[PDB]
RNA sequence: CUACGCGUG
RNA sequence: UGCAUCGCGUAG
């Protein structure tokens, strides 16, 4: 199913994100971590799909 | 109509309501209101509320304004109140004053006084001799004591005059000994209490004068200022070298202890390097503003925040599992635990929860004939004092604490110090107060909250003096089946069906009951932490004296209540409750656990009519359980036994040391013989400072169903071989989760991975004889995984893949 | 027996190295003051610290606390010295303002030094 | 039984 | 990178 697959995907591009020291910069960091901890915690596939597209744009600007 | 009255007479007892210028409401119905809180039934509460001016009809339409957590404003509107109160309690030592003038020989009742303070009832007044009358005052303090602490009545005393519109009193920093304060605040408001109170409880003549001790020394400790409490230090001069050291510590609810082999090797070294008074004072001052709590000093140049890392994703296991048919659109099994990643400011943040801790007052007499009762469920275990050969330690690789894991781990302390110098430590902690400080450390485990853990990694020598002082004890209980607390007690090999036949034993008509206690740790109160000390410190009769295990209290007191807390670099005082890292945290939470359900038990027994109840039996339980409360002060061990037997036979309990399981007979608790859940919230509400929540407590009507939750772990009747057994299965999120998501990438694939899977499916085999298909397919899937994982890798394994090792597992066999 | 030898050279060169970092000229001052020559802890850092270290969550709290230069905590005068952020980056006095607070790594740790 | 590793409050 | 409890796996 979407949900899953979304929220495995969020799990994994956090931990690319963090081991791209993402970490160092701090407010970043609070970024992606609010949206992955909301993905997980979403119900409704939509908003984690959004989330996930948010996530992942911050993964493609650097 | 119906208004509260304490009663004592032949025919009934108890503080109850009955059907029975002035005001409308008395001191009675404030202290019933109190201590018998019901969210449904809050009309006495409200108005009184909104007659005295503590909040307006609007603040009633929020909803959760009563809970503490939600709303912690309410403890500003309970605080409007306060002054009143203080006022009425002034005022009664003056009616005390013109009794005995009056040579008056009578009973103060709390339904005798109205809320302006005056008191109107000239009933029961004998006249003697003039200057010779004595009131007795036990039941109207011992009923108000809970509600001084939570209106904040003794606020004025921290004002200059004692007037809160003056400014407040500026005391000299460097002061710390407050004797004369609380001598003087005690012959201030309670003069009238005949029992010797104790400022400084090293001069207390047994563990139940230390907690009436206590139990004072938390109100008034709240007037004075801050920064006096904590450890006494001094400069002395070692080697022609001047260190400053601790000598003593100043207990919010012990007073001051000096330590007695003061002076001007391993073991001293590790006294110095512990003590916070080295760190504190070669540290910079520090002002936190993330925090409402206490800052002492910065022992960094840089503030630092610790980040917790997302969890690892298997995502061969996932993409089994998907292939298999798991995971599906609108199936009931779905993945709802994972790691989640914290910010920088999670730790602090999760220490900022020590806010909910409140300085709380305790019906004393309630709490000594309910640790009295509570003693009773430990009388089986034998405790004591061992030597340094004779402790056994589980991990030797864990980490030391502060500043001791700079160094190594525990393995290194433990193999420098001979077994004479821990011994010799030992015995210094039984003459002298040794503070120290405990690491706070984010826990990376999985859970179904984005809230984050945090956890207490205590010093090395709080743990190897507290192991020497309680492991016998300790590993009694864990070597004892069939008892109340069932630490120790496994679940597989029928110890589940064992333990809930245990706790089924003859109730006449048996229901369930199950609850939560609402952030225990952060909110327990510290009289209670102490009461758990002194209960689990009452097995040294013969190998303690009262000096030592005072000062053993007294480290306890300085190591787990009000420790300091490096976090981050920063060092904080904690506000009180108990740390997760200490040697007794799942048995003194036991402890309390027993006292909350005996106090509940107590509280519904007296809040019963008395005269409704058509048993003579149980009509003069209640009878003498108010004489042996509020007339008594010896110990009666003969209703003592009464009453446990009575509890045991009603009220048959099962405890862990946050998880409770009870079966209770029905009608009673219809009755109100025996307590219910609304019984545990009023309890939770003026004892633990916080709202207990019905949907997190549940009851059971069928015994044939089980307990809903207990270790998180549901319950199934089961039919094995001719037989019916109660089987624990998991919910199955959780095991998957466990499966897909891993902390670290080590274990994420491997021939590591077997083993994990192979625990898994012991856990989950449960699930395969749940009505349920996909539960039980969560098994066969686990056992497919293991497979191929053995085929990936490549006649023993087979064992692993062939479901009769996991049947095994759960048979009464073994 | 070694590792214990070592053990003891570090805490001690530990506790003789913040004697180092200890002054007396304060301390000795309310060592003598008191009767007893017993002093709460807590009180030490706060009428001996040199060096002050304020962590400030938000822009509300940064001015209430210390916005100007100079500010008085604890019954004494301190004059900031620097101003870092989360990141350990010198954020300086100007860039701090209601405008450019959503641009600044929050919480802010302002080190000052007694007047 | 000892050592090491893995998996409830 | 805490205190316990229980259950497994490999070696002596
Ligand atoms: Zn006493
Ligand atoms: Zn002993």
């Amino acid at each position: 199913s979407k949900m899953s697959d979304v929220k495995c995907t969020s799990v994994v591009l956090l931990s690319v994100l963090q081991q791209l020291r993402v970490e160092s910069s701090s407010k970043l960091w609070a970024q992606c971590v609010q949206l992955h901890n909301d993905i997980l915690l979403a119900k409704d596939t939509t908003e984690a799909f959004e989330k996930m597209v948010s996530l992942l744009s911050v993964l493609l600007s650097m | 109509v119906y208004r509260a009255f304490d009663i004592y007479n032949d025919k009934v007892a108890g503080f109850a309501k009955f059907l029975k210028r002035l005001t409308k409401y008395t001191m009675a119905d404030l202290v019933y209101a109190l201590r018998h809180f019901d969210e449904g039934n809050c009309d006495t509460l409200k108005e009184i509320l909104v007659t005295y001016n503590c909040c307006d009809d609007d603040y009633f339409n929020k909803k959760d304004w009563y809970d503490f957590v939600e709303n912690p404003d309410i403890l500003r509107v309970y605080a409007n109140l306060g002054e009143r109160v203080r006022q009425a309690l002034l005022k009664t030592v003056q009616f005390c004053d013109a009794m005995r003038n009056a040579g008056i020989v009578g009973v103060l009742t709390l339904d005798n006084q109205d809320l302006n303070g005056n008191w109107y009832d000239f009933g029961d007044f004998i006249q003697t001799t003039p200057g010779s009358g004595v009131p007795v005052v036990d039941s109207y303090y011992s009923l108000l004591m809970p509600i001084l602490t939570l209106t904040r009545a003794l606020t004025a005393e921290s004002h200059v005059d004692t007037d809160l519109t003056k400014p407040y009193i500026k005391w000299d920093l460097l002061k710390y000994d407050f004797t004369e304060e609380r001598l003087k605040l005690f012959d201030r408001y309670f003069k009238y209490w005949d029992q010797t109170y104790h400022p400084n409880c090293v001069n207390c003549l047994d563990d139940r004068c230390i907690l009436h001790c206590a139990n004072f020394n938390v109100l008034f400790s709240t007037v004075f200022p801050p920064t006096s409490f904590g450890p006494l230090v001094r400069k002395i001069f070692v080697d022609g070298v001047p260190f400053v050291v601790s000598t003593g510590y100043h207990f919010r609810e012990l007073g001051v202890v000096h330590n007695q082999d003061v002076n001007l090797s391993f073991k001293e070294l590790l006294v110095y390097a512990a003590d916070p008074a080295m760190h504190a004072a070669s540290g910079n001052l520090l002002l936190d503003k993330r925090t409402t709590c206490f800052s002492v000093a910065a022992l960094t140049n840089n503030v630092a925040f610790q980040t917790v890392k997302p969890g690892n994703f298997n995502k061969d296991f996932y993409d089994f599992a998907v292939s298999k048919g798991f995971f599906k659109e609108g199936s009931s099994v779905e993945l709802k635990h994972f790691f989640f990643a914290q910010d920088g400011n999670a730790a602090i943040s999760d220490y900022d929860y020590y806010r909910y801790n409140l300085p709380t007052m305790c019906d004393i007499r309630q709490l000594l004939f309910v640790v009295e009762v509570v003693d009773k469920y430990f009388d089986c275990y034998d405790g004591g004092c061992i030597n340094a050969n004779q402790v056994i330690v589980n991990n030797l690789d864990k980490s030391a604490g502060f500043p001791f894991n700079k160094w190594g781990k525990a393995r290194l302390y433990y193999d420098s110090m001979s077994y004479e110098d821990q011994d010799a430590l030992f015995a210094y902690t039984k003459r002298n107060v040794i503070p120290t400080i405990t690491q706070m450390n984010l826990k990376y485990a999985i859970s179904a909250k984005n809230r984050a853990r945090t956890v207490a990694g205590v010093s090395i020598c709080s743990t190897m003096t507290n192991r020497q002082f309680h492991q016998k004890l300790l590993k009694s209980i864990a070597a004892t089946r069939g008892a109340t607390v069932v630490i120790g007690t496994s679940k597989f090999y029928g110890g589940w069906h064992n333990m809930l036949k245990t706790v089924y034993s003859d109730v006449e008509n048996p229901h369930l009951m199950g609850w939560d206690y609402p952030k225990c740790d952060r909110a327990m109160p510290n009289m209670l932490r102490i009461m758990a000390s002194l209960v689990l410190a009452r097995k040294h009769t013969t190998c303690c004296s009262l000096s030592h295990r005072f000062y053993r209290l007294a480290n306890e007191c300085a190591q787990v209540l009000s420790e300091m807390v490096m976090c981050g670099g920063s060092l904080y005082v904690k506000p009180g409750g108990t740390s997760s890292g200490d040697a007794t945290t799942a048995y003194a939470n036991s402890v309390f656990n027993i006292c909350q359900a005996v106090t509940a038990n107590v509280n519904a027994l007296l809040s019963t009519d008395g005269n409704k109840i058509a048993d003579k039996y149980v009509r003069n339980l209640q009878h003498r359980l108010y004489e042996c409360l509020y007339r008594n002060r010896d110990v009666d061990t003969d209703f003592v036994n009464e009453f446990y037997a009575y509890l045991r036979k009603h009220f048959s309990m099962m405890i862990l040391s946050d998880d409770a399981v009870v079966c209770f007979n029905s009608t009673y608790a219809s009755q109100g013989l025996v307590a219910s859940i609304k019984n545990f919230k009023s309890v939770l509400y003026y004892q633990n400072n916080v709202f207990m929540s019905e949907a997190k407590c549940w009851t059971e009507t069928d015994l044939t169903k089980g307990p809903h939750e207990f270790c998180s772990q549901h319950t199934m009747l089961v039919k094995q071989g001719d037989d019916y057994v109660y089987l624990p299965y998991p919910d199955p999120s959780r095991i998957l989760g466990a499966g897909c998501f891993v902390d670290d990438i080590v274990k994420t694939d491997g021939t590591l991975m077997i083993e994990r899977f192979v625990s898994l499916a012991i856990d989950a085999y449960p699930l395969t004889k749940h009505p349920n298909q996909e539960y039980a397919d969560v098994f066969h899937l686990y056992l497919q995984y293991i497979r191929k994982l053995h085929d990936e890798l490549t006649d023993n394994t087979s064992r692993y893949w062939e479901p009769e090792f996991y049947e095994a597992m759960y048979t009464p066999h073994t | 027996e070694d590792k214990r030898a070592k053990v003891t050279s570090a805490m001690q060169t530990m506790l003789f190295t913040m004697l180092r970092k200890l002054d007396n000229d304060a301390l000795n001052n309310i060592i003598n003051n008191a009767r007893d020559g017993c002093v709460p802890l807590n009180i030490i850092p706060l009428t001996t610290a040199a060096k002050l270290m304020v962590v400030i969550p938000d822009y509300n709290t940064y001015k209430n606390t210390c916005d100007g230069t100079t500010f008085t905590y604890a019954s004494a005068l301190w004059e900031i010295q620097q101003v870092v952020d989360a990141d350990s980056k010198i954020v300086q006095l100007s860039e701090i303002s209601m405008d450019n607070s959503p641009n600044l790594a929050w919480p802010l740790i302002v080190t000052a030094l007694r007047a």
